[PDB]
Parts: C-alpha cells; structure tokens; sequence
C-alpha cells in the first residue's frame, strides 16, 4: 500500500476500491479524505504502509510531506515528520522523500515518517553528500537541447521555427513576451511535447499560476510529466506556496546533478500574486507595486543556472504584456534586460490566425554561440540576414513556408544556399 | 516589553517638545539607575535601547582610571592587550546583558526620573527659546506673590521667576 | 592557593591565565574586592609563618 | 549524538533502524505527554458566571 | 467597566504599596501584621473608556486615576504572619497576568 | 591562518579541508558559515588569527570589515570593530585594513579587530597622514591610458578603435551609450583586460549591477583583478550598500595616491536602484523618477576626477537606452551632458553582426588635446574629416578594414598619408 498508488488513479476508482473495502460513502468526502479514510482502513487490518511526498518546511520547527495531488498544499494525507529527523538526515525545502509510515498514532490527525528509503531518487545514505544551490558555479548553456521532432507534423512547426529563432539549452533563461489571446498555451504544449519525448532523462515541470481549470485539467493529460498548477480559485498564498514547493523541489534535484526543465505560466500572474501577498514597506511606483514586492520574482527567476560539476536549471517563464493596465507592463519593464533568451510574440501576427506568431528578428538567445556548431550559426546569421529586411507578418509566413516545404531543417538549410 | 516602550514614547503629550530621541535617553538613564539599585555593587551601564530596530541591552562601563575602589568600574589606562581594547582611555566593556526593565522598582525609578526629566527638558525649552530676546520688554501675568520672589508666566506655560 | 600569594599579584597576570574572561575575571574582582581589600598590592611579610 | 552509522546491511540496518524507530517513538511520546500536560495546566477554569 | 488587578492604588503612599508586585499581587514570602492591602483590586465607578494613552499617562503625569474606588481587598486588622504562596485562576478570555 | 587564503579558494577546498580538520558536515552551510567553522574550530587549537577587510560606517558608531567574497555585505564572517579604533587611527568608508584578527569572544557572533597592520596598503602609522577627497584639486586628464595591446590579435581591434574614437587617460569621465544586446559586454572585458596588461600598477575594479549571474562568473575569472558584482537576486538596498563601498574604496585608494579604474555596468540600474531606495519627496517628473532619487548617481559619477598631488580616479560606466521605457531616457537625458567623454554604440551597427559597434563621430572627447600628442591629434582630425561624409555602418567597417590590415596604430597612421 504506497501513498502514490492512490495518488494518481482518478476519483472512480477510489470509489470502487471503497465501496469494496466495505466503508462508508465515500463520496461525500474530499479526495484527501477519501485516501485518508482508505489508508485508516487500510492499516486498520494491520499493514505497514509506504509512502512518498515532498517536504514543507514550517517555522515551528517540523515539516510536512506534501503531494502533487494537492499542488503541493496542506491536506489530511500530508504526512508529518519531525525536525530531529530533517536535522540527522539533512532534510530541507524541495526534498522529495518516500519511505515507510503509518497512519497518525492514538491522538494525532496526520502521517508520520518511520523509516526514509529514497531522498530525491537517491540513497538517504548519500542524501547527506550533496552541494548547495548558492555555493554553486553558474554558466552559460553548452548542451544543446535539440526541439525538433523530425517527423514533420502540421504542428510540429512550432518548434522547429525554435531552432531557427531562438536555440534552447540545458540551464537557459527564457523569458516569453506576448500579449493574452496569442497562442502562448500551444506553443507551450509543444514545447512540453518536444522535451519530453527528445529528453526523457531531464525531469520536466511545469508552473499554471492563476489560471482557467480547463488548461489546467487539460495540460495534466498531454504531457508525459508530473505537473502542477494553481488556479484563480484560490488566494495568492497558495500561488507563493506551491512557488516555494516547486523551486525548492528544482533547486534539491539540480543539487543531486539532475537537469531540471521549468514552464512557468504566466509570471505576471505569479508577480501579481507576490506583490498582493507582501506587506506594504512605503515604497510605492507606477503601477501599485511595492518596491520589494518584486525581490521574490527576482529569486524566483535568478534561481536559473547552469551548474558546472553536473546539473542544470532551466526555467522558462511567460510574461503578459499590452493588457491595458500599466502595472504589468511595470513588470515586465524589470524583466526586460534580466533573460539572456526571449521569444516575443507581436498581437500583429496572432491576428492574421498565422501560427505561430513568433517575431524573429525582435527575439533572439545571448551568448547563442555556445550552444550550437559554426554550420548551424552561420546558417543562422544568413537566415536573420535574409528575413530582417522585410517586415514581421508576411515574413513569419515565408518562414513557415519554408519550413513546411522541408522534412527537417537540414533539407531547409541545405535549400537555403 | 520593547511594546509596552514603543507605546510610551508614542503616548507622549509634549511629543516634539522631547523627541524620540532624548526620550529614549531619558529611559536609558531610567534603565541604568534600576540597574545601579539592582546589584549591591555600583557599576556604570548604558542601554541603547535601539528605538526603532530592536530592544535594550545593558552594558558595562568601565571609566578607565589607574584607581580599584569596586574594580567593577575600574580599569588601568594600559590594560589594552587582551579582551581587545588597544586604548588608553575610555575602554568600556559589554559583557551584562539583557536586563529586567519592568519589575515594580524598575517601573518605580523609572517613572520618577522620566517625569523629572521631562520636566527639565520642557522647563530649559520654554526658557531657552525666549533666550534669544534678551534684552527686552515682555508681557505676561504674574503666578505668584511671595516675601522672596514671585512668580510670572508668558503664555504656554513659560514659568519666570523674579527675585526681591 | 592561599589569598596572601593572589593579593600580591596585579590583575595584569590574570586576563593572560586562559580561562580567565569575563565572568571569572567579573566574580574574581567582585568576591575579592567587595570585602574593603583590593586585587594588586606590594608587601613584604608573607608568608608568616609557613 | 551521533547514532548515525551503517555496515553489513542484512541484520545491523535492522536493529539499527529498529532501535532509532523506539528512539523517536519515544521522543514523540513524550513530547506529547509534555504537550498534553501543558495544555492541561494552561487552559483556564470556569469560575463564575 | 470590569475590575482589575493593577498595582496602581490613588490616594495612598508607598509605605502601603512596598509590598505590592509589577503585577499588583503581594510577593511570596513578604510578611504583614496589619491591615495592608496585599492585591491591588480596582473598580470603575463612572465613565468608561479610558484611553490606554492616558491610562499610562496617569501612572507618570495628570491627576490620579478616578474610577478606581479603591476596592482594593487588605488582611483584616487583627491576624498576622507570612505569605507563602498565591493562587489565581483567570478565566477562558481574560488576559493573564504575568504573576499566572 | 588569514581571512583571504579561505576567502579567494572555491567551495570545493573549503570542503576537503574542513573534512580533513575533523568537522561537522560543513557542506549543509553557507560558504559564510564556512569560513567561520573553519576559523572557530583553527582558533580552538590556540592560533591567533590574521585577517583583512573593507570598513563600512554604521550608524551606531562601530564598524564592521567586510570582504569581495560577499561583495561587502553583511555576513558571519565580517569583523567587528569598535569606534574608538575608527577615531585613534582614523578610519572610514573605504579603508581596506588587514591585521590581528581574533573570533568573537564569549558571547559575541563577529570577529574583533585586536592589531591593524596595514590601512590600504599602507603602515597604520602614516594613514593619519592622509589628504581628503573633496579638498582635492580635480584637473583634466593629461596621462594617456593606451588601450592597444599591439600583438595584433583578431579582437585587439575594439581595443585599438578606442585609441581612434575617444581617447582615455588617468581620470577619465566615461559614458557608454548603448541600447540593449549592442555589444557593451565584450567591450567592458577587452577594456579591463587591456587595462589589466598594460598599466598593472593602477587598481581595477568592476561594478557590476542588477545583471545576470552567468555574466558575474564569467567577469570575475577574464580580468586580472578583484571584481565586485551584484544580480537580480538582491534587492536594490544591496546595490546602493555595495555602491557606497565600492565608491569609498575608491576614494580611500585614491586619497592613499593611487589610480583607481572603475568600470560601472550599468548606470541605468544603478539609477533605477536609487530611485527606488529613495523615499518620495513629493517631486516627481515624467518617468516616474524622483527629483532627489538621481542625487546619488549624480554623486557618485562625479566621484570622478584627476588629482594634481598624484593619483587619479577614472570612472566609466554604461548606460542603456532605447529600452522602450521613457524613464530610462530620462535617466540618460540627465547624464547627457555631465560626461567629458562618450562610447556611442548604435543598435543599427551592431544589428550587421559586425563588432564592435561603434558610432564615431557621435563618440568623442572633450578637451582630448591634453591626451595625445600634436602628430596623433593631427592624425585623429584627418581621420575624422575621412570618415564624417559616410555614414556610420559600413563607414565603420572601412574603420575596421583599415585596422585589420595594419598590425598596430602606427602603421595604420603612416599608410593614412
Ligand atoms: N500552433 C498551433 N497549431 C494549431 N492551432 C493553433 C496553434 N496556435 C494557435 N492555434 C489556434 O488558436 C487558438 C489558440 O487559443 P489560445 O491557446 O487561447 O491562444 P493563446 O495561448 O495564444 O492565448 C486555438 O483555438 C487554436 O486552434
Ligand atoms: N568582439 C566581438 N566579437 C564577436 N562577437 C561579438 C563581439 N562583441 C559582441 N559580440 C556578439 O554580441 C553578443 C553579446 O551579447 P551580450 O554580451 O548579451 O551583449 P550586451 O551585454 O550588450 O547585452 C554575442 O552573441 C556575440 O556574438
Ligand atoms: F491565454 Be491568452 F493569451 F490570454
Ligand atoms: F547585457 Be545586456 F545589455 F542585458
Ligand atoms: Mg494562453
Ligand atoms: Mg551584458
């Protein structure tokens, strides 16, 4: 009986299970409850039970392992641990941890950790042999992390026009400007899509901060990946949180030399939610933002690095402009010179129903020249040489023109000499 | 606590008329002198009781002088090698900290000596602001009458004192 | 051991005894000189007679 | 302090972990018995209306 | 308006109050052979809300602090000895005091 | 045992060495607590300890030294000092002291400061003996700073342009003009390298603010010099505190009779920064910039001076411009004409992917003939009157031509008869 056997199977089967167990209605409970109420029964005939989650660390001193059923949040099923056990096994923010527990004691109302098996894909005998985030080396991106599928859908585009705007690698900072109604959403399924069927070995998650239930309910069955999200359904607390969880959780496997890949959707949602949730310090500019109300944005983004000795952390976030209040573009306005990659997207093009609406010439990757061969960047430079003239609209047609005549960008290539 | 002092020094009447400031000087005094009727021994302390960052820590001076009559507060002009004082006057030593400010003594002398130096403060402002008049002639009802001296005020309490 | 051979010794030969900082060196100079005598002082009849 | 240690899985891991299980069971027990006494004699008693 | 236990008794001296605690509770251990008032037991009699400003303002300057009736509750003239230990029990709600 | 010797060795050492020193898992804290358990259990053996440091001033009256591997923060490791040391031997913001250094004793959490041995590279005798800041005669620049390497190298060229476009000497008033991905990067490390191999007798240093972590890590290992940085991570109380360090440094150097070098990257952050630490004075113009909030900027440029008694301190920082963002404008609008000598990078050059980007004619020096000689001032005019009828773009690849087939300056001069 492990924690993640129930975390994952829909609310149905839950139902069944229960209803064979012999209890009583569980569907008037919670899914918390419901798996609260299963693993009582459960452990009530006399199993030992395991489990898994990521750690929560709290100020009065012990932790709690959350899941990604919940987001990430507080729920019956979190399972509490010690402080004597995050001190002997060097447990903190981002350890994800699975191991042996029981069900709370004669009093208690919450799980407690016996027994810890795997700290973040690892040994808990080595878990104590790991480098810090700060400590660590930063660089540029050398590894490049290849988008293109090559098997040539009608979609598939989208992503090889990547390769050709702005190249992509392991621990890049990109940053996504584009104003609503777009085709921000599809751009970053596919890239969802790209990664995790050409890179199945580097962890991939994704951020939904403040979004419709839909793209959330939709996003969590079309990519092969653990994701997790936060809707306007609930307070900014809850966004900063589930913030924390999974920077937290990036920053611990990049520490255990794993490349970790991060879509953040949106960060102005996200700088909304940060500048709502900190205290007012008196220093107020255009837009209502407080002067420190961006330093956790700021975090949250520097947080992207490229380690030397192993590891990297890449984050990819989206950014929201021409949305009619100034404040946000306040927002990005600070996000401008901060990323060494972008691809903007221009409203101009979206509205011809061309997709994608990607402008070349205004996007563009610093210190590109690491990431890709001679061949590939002087091609590059004819190809930025040819289109700069001409305009954004028409000109973004004669690139997925191009690209739809070709297989591969090496046909397109080849063609352009 | 550190509350209930944020609360005194911003439930003053004469706020300007003593600032935050010689306020918070005036409590440091208040807090060594229940330090100096704490211990049977005398000792100089200074509070610093940090207005706006933090709270209060006692100290210890020392006023350095070749002299040992309670070498509590006696030091010699060369004592500068270890515990790091490299001088030869003013040492003074931070080694008691974190004293008690709100027993029934504390609150007691410290009441004393605020209201005593708030109205030494107010008195020596109300006189120093009409100092650069004089040399002239100046209104104001008398107080009262006495065998030796009387009694004058010049309007918002400015107390003057004329002698037989 | 005796306070005849610790009377005759300036305190400058006691912060540089290790263990001898602040709350030694407080209650030495607190218990000794609290009793009307002082720590550092030249004499000569000692000791009488052992 | 440092009852950390590890060698010949088979049978030193498990007295190992059985006796760290008894240990923080019995912290746990007894910071609730503390706690539980401390709510106790905290939580105030009626008097009169 | 409520009693209360401060130690801020008008129209009396020190002499009186030495025994008192910062609480308004005699000490534990303070001996008292006649009537003296060991717990500092006020009552308002009149207008309420007194602001906290010059609540502390009365304890250092202004007059003294009028609604209190000096309610206070002395040993009766006649018995005598040493405290040796204070109960007190505050109800769900009411503030407890530092002596508690 | 000195402060430096753990400051400047990399994480890694620190681990081996602590773990060779029989310690607790130092690898669970910050390189900060690092060195403190490493110093707290070296004195436990019985070493009196050595250390160095930069003063800061604070309010209280003591002083605390701070280290370039905190890029002069406040830290574990910072050494406290008490103010009566500050008065005896005269100490301020600035002065670097190294001396007998013990950890903080029974009770305390900094080190002390127990002997001074050297007050900016000077016996602590003679630092008494100083001469201030704004007593200084300022005069123009009249040593000439050369900037070509001569060994002709491929991008010796964006050095050997500068000896074309805007001379630089001891003292120097330096302002780059360039919007964003211009190339003001590559130019910044060729001019420090330039500077750090052919004049190592003056100081070099770097302010790096509000930028990317990547261009940090790579700064501070291409120049031959100690670098001071600040990212994004930090809020700007961070980049002002380490502006006053930097620029109190400088002073304290300079003061001590020595050439100071400061590259400041980017002036439009550093406004941005004290805009934003300022409290609002009710004065507010259009960008959303206080009227006071560029007093500091304004300061700290003109910092900036030739002394006549010896020394000199030379500041050359970059601004952004065309950033969309009128604020930025005015930022530069303000700093127009308050510098002596201007780099101007126009985009429409460098957006032909041919380095370096530089507009020559709208580069210049003022009062430059104190610089160079009659033959080389002749020379410059001559070039200038070449090159004005052109344009900019392909008239600085004619520049750039022309540079490319001779192999130093003279040379090129001689072929130009
Ligand atoms: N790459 C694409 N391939 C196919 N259809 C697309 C693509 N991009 C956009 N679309 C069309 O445009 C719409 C995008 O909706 P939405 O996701 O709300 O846009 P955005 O994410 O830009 O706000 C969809 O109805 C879809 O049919
Ligand atoms: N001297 C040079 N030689 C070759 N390429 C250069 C040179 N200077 C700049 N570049 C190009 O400019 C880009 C520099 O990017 P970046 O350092 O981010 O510019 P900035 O710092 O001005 O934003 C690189 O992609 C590089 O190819
Ligand atoms: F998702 Be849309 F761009 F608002
Ligand atoms: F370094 Be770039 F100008 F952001
Ligand atoms: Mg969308
Ligand atoms: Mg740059």
């Amino acid at each position: 009986m492990n924690l993640t056997e129930l975390k994952n199977t829909p609310v149905s089967e839950l139902i069944t299970l229960g209803e064979n167990m012999g209890l009583e209605n569980l569907a008037r409970m919670r899914k918390q409850d419901i798996i609260f109420a299963i693993l009582k029964q459960h452990a009530k005939s006399g199993e030992d039970i395991f489990g898994d989650g990521v750690l929560e660390i709290l100020q009065d001193g012990f932790g709690f392992l959350r899941s990604a059923d919940s987001s990430y949040l507080a729920g019956p099923d979190d399972i509490y641990v010690s402080p004597s056990q995050i001190r002997r096994f060097n447990l903190r923010t981002g350890d994800t941890i699975s191991g042996k527990i029981r069900p709370p004691k004669e009093g208690e109302r919450y799980f407690a950790l016996l027994k810890v098996n795997e700290v973040n894909f690892d040994k808990p005998e080595n878990a104590r042999n790991k480098i810090l985030f700060e400590n660590l080396t930063p660089l540029h991106a050398n590894s490049r992390l290849r988008m293109e599928r090559g098997n040539g859908s009608t979609e598939d585009l989208t992503a090889r026009v990547l390769d050709l705007a702005s190249p992509i690698g392991r621990g890049q900072r990109g940053l996504i400007v584009a104003p609503p109604k777009a085709g921000k959403t599809m751009l970053l399924q596919n890239i969802a899509q790209s990664i995790a069927y050409n890179h199945p070995d580097c962890v991939l998650m994704v951020l939904l901060i403040d979004e419709r239930p839909e793209e959330v309910t939709e996003m969590q069955r079309l990519v092969k990946g653990e994701v997790v999200a936060s809707t306007f359904d609930e307070p900014a607390s809850r966004h900063v949180q589930v913030a924390e969880m999974v920077i937290e959780k990036a920053k611990r496997l990049v520490e255990h030399k794993k490349d970790v890949i991060i879509l953040l959707d949106s960060i102005t949602r996200l700088a909304r939610a940060y500048n709502t949730v900190v205290p007012a310090s008196g220093k107020v500019l255009t837009g209502g933002v407080d002067a420190n109300a961006l330093h956790r944005p700021k975090r949250f983004f520097g947080a992207a690095r490229n380690v030397e000795e192993g590891g990297s952390l890449t984050i990819i976030a989206t950014a929201l402009i021409d949305t009619g209040s100034k404040m946000d573009e306040v927002i990005y306005e600070e996000f401008k010179g901060t990323g060494n990659m972008e691809l903007h997207l221009s409203r101009k093009i979206a509205e011809k129903r061309v997709f994608p609406a990607i402008d070349y010439n205004r996007s563009g990757t610093r210190k590109e020249e690491l990431l890709t061969t001679q061949e590939e960047l002087q091609k590059m430079w004819i190809l930025r040489k040819i289109i700069h003239p001409m305009g954004e609209i028409d000109a973004m047609e004669f690139l997925i023109n191009k690209l739809a005549m070709t297989k591969t960008n090496d046909d397109f290539f080849e063609m352009m000499k | 606590m550190n509350k209930e002092i944020l609360a005194v020094v911003e439930a003053v009447s004469n706020e300007k008329a003593l600032p935050r400031e010689k306020i918070f000087e005036a409590l440091e005094s208040a807090l060594a002198t229940a330090t100096k009727k704490k211990y049977e021994q005398e000792i100089d302390v200074r509070v610093q009781i940090d207005r706006k960052s933090g709270d209060f820590d006692t100290f210890r001076r020392w006023l350095v002088v070749d002299e040992v009559t309670q070498p509590t507060k006696e030091i010699t002009l060369e004592a500068a090698r270890y515990e790091d004082e490299s001088l030869n006057l003013g040492d003074y030593v931070e080694d008691q900290i974190e004293s008690v400010t709100f027993d029934r003594i504390t609150t007691q002398t410290a009441k004393q000596v605020i209201v005593q130096k708030v109205r030494e403060a107010e008195r020596a402002m109300v006189v120093d602001q009409f100092r650069e008049h004089e040399g002239e002639i100046i209104t104001g009802v008398v107080k009262k009458v006495n065998r030796d001296n009387i009694s004058l005020d010049l309007g918002n309490n400015a107390e003057a004192v004329i002698l037989r | 051991h005796y306070i005849g051979d610790l009377v005759q010794r300036t305190e400058v030969e006691l912060l540089k005894t290790p263990n001898l900082g602040k709350k030694s060196l407080t209650e030495i100079k607190d218990v000794l000189a609290s009793r009307g005598l002082s720590l550092g002082m030249r004499l000569e009849n000692w000791p009488p007679a052992s | 302090r440092w009852l950390e240690l590890g060698l010949t899985d088979e049978e030193k891991q498990n007295q190992l972990e059985q006796l760290a299980e008894q240990y923080d069971e019995l912290k746990h027990e007894f910071e609730k018995k503390l706690e539980a006494k401390r709510r106790k004699i905290t939580q105030g008693d009626d008097l009169a209306p | 308006g409520p009693e209360e236990i401060t130690a801020d008794i008008p129209n009396v001296g020190e002499a009186a109050l030495s025994k008192l605690d910062e609480s308004g509770i005699v000490y534990i251990g303070a001996e008292v052979t006649g009537g003296d008032i060991l717990v500092g037991k006020v009552t308002p009699k009149g207008e309420t809300q007194l602001t906290p400003e010059e609540k502390l303002l009365r304890a250092i300057f202004g007059e003294k602090a009028s609604d209190v009736k000096d309610s206070s509750l002395r040993v009766p003239n006649g018995v005598s000895g040493t405290v040796i230990d204070v109960q007190v029990f505050t109800r769900d709600g009411v503030e407890k005091d530092k002596r508690a």
